[PDB]
């Protein structure tokens, strides 16, 4: 699993990707601010140690190019990192 | 018993254990006869060749397809078309596995086997039910067998993916899903379609909005739950419209209120 390796590399977290969604560029913009050139896959993991949702944002399969990382707290606040 | 799954009692045949001859036949995985009319339509169409062949390629390569084959048409084998009260579309199946190696994916949207960790988008479904008093406390498990038996047609628009990979089969399953949706809106009458997120909303654009009831919101995934969702209305004259965030909508209340109104049995949601 390279996808969780990227997450580990960025956060030091060793996590299991539990789910994904595909988002249109315009949906992304409203959440991330910056607008991607195409669809992005939201790879969602949970980390109970800190109770945060960790979501890695990549390009569509099969390329999976990292584009951003979101760490979201219990309250739903997003910390957004561009990759 | 094909929908009441437990990862401490899981010996479902793997894809390759199912087809060591990498030739994939899908006829075999559909057990319930009421779906035969629909299937033989799809069998009689251009893509089903490609589909089975495209699927075979994956076996050849050799990629671990999920859910496993006996689970593929789970919802259909449990639920005949004339007994489905609600259509709830997922997009991708769950990509991950239990530490044992049991896959999360179990043939129907948003559900996981017993004794499997519960992914947050399903957790958010539980939070919603609790919010609107259809549930007192979140269950220990994430198996939604009970709902499906009561007529909840819970399916992913991509029927398969690859273990620990996402989105990889969305397009090869595209035609088949639109054909399933068309089949339901054309040949049945008072169905409830639930559109969670842009994509489900897109699929529900093929639903006849005067035969069927449509509930529309953002997707229950952590990044979406609290946000709105914007696209076109369903009409003949579409306007650009914002739909409510998932956590703000009494989905299951609306489902039941409608069912009652048409003299149908409401669905019991609690687990």
């Amino acid at each position: 699993t390279n996808l969780s390796d990227i997450i580990e590399k960025e956060t030091g977290k060793q996590l299991v990707i539990q789910e994904s969604i595909l988002m249109l560029p315009e949906e992304v913009e409203e959440v991330i601010g910056n607008k991607p050139e195409s669809d992005i896959l939201v790879h969602t993991a949970y980390d109970e140690s800190t109770d945060e949702n960790v979501m890695l944002l990549t390009s569509d399969a099969p390329e999976y190019k990292p584009w951003a990382l979101v760490i979201q707290d219990s309250n739903g606040e997003n910390k957004i990192k561009m990759l | 018993e094909y929908i009441l799954i437990d990862a401490n009692n899981y010996h479902f045949k793997s894809w390759i254990e199912c087809f060591p001859d990498c030739k994939v036949n899908l006829k075999l995985l559909l057990f319930r006869p009421e779906w035969f009319d629909f299937f033989k339509y799809v069998e009689s169409k251009t893509y089903f060749p490609q589909l089975e062949s495209k699927l075979s390629s994956y076996l050849e390569k050799r990629q671990r397809i999920v859910p496993y084959p006996e689970l593929l048409f789970n919802t259909m084998n449990v639920l005949p078309p004339g007994k489905i009260k609600v259509v709830i579309l997922g997009q991708d199946p769950y990509p991950g596995s239990c530490i044992s190696g049991v896959p999360y994916a179990m043939g129907c949207s948003f559900s996981v086997p017993l004794n499997c960790p519960v992914p947050k988008s399903l957790a958010n479904i539980y939070t919603n039910l609790i919010k609107f008093n259809h549930m007192r406390k979140a269950p220990k498990h994430g198996c939604l067998a009970s709902w499906i038996l009561q007529g909840t047609f819970m399916i992913n628009s991509a029927f398969t993916t690859v273990l620990n990979e996402s989105g990889v089969h969305a397009r090869t399953w595209e035609s088949f899903t639109a054909d399933l949706i068309d089949y339901l809106t054309d040949n049945y009458d008072d169905l409830i379609f639930v559109a969670w997120g842009a994509h489900a909303h897109k699929l529900c654009q093929r639903v006849d909005p005067k035969k069927h009831y449509i509930i529309t919101s953002s997707h229950p995934s952590p990044l979406s739950v609290s946000n709105t969702m914007t696209s076109m209305s369903y009409g003949p004259n579409p306007k650009k419209v914002t739909y409510p965030s998932f956590n703000s909508v009494d989905h299951f209340g609306k489902i039941n209120e409608h069912l009652k109104s048409r003299n149908k049995k409401p669905i019991f949601w609690d687990l």
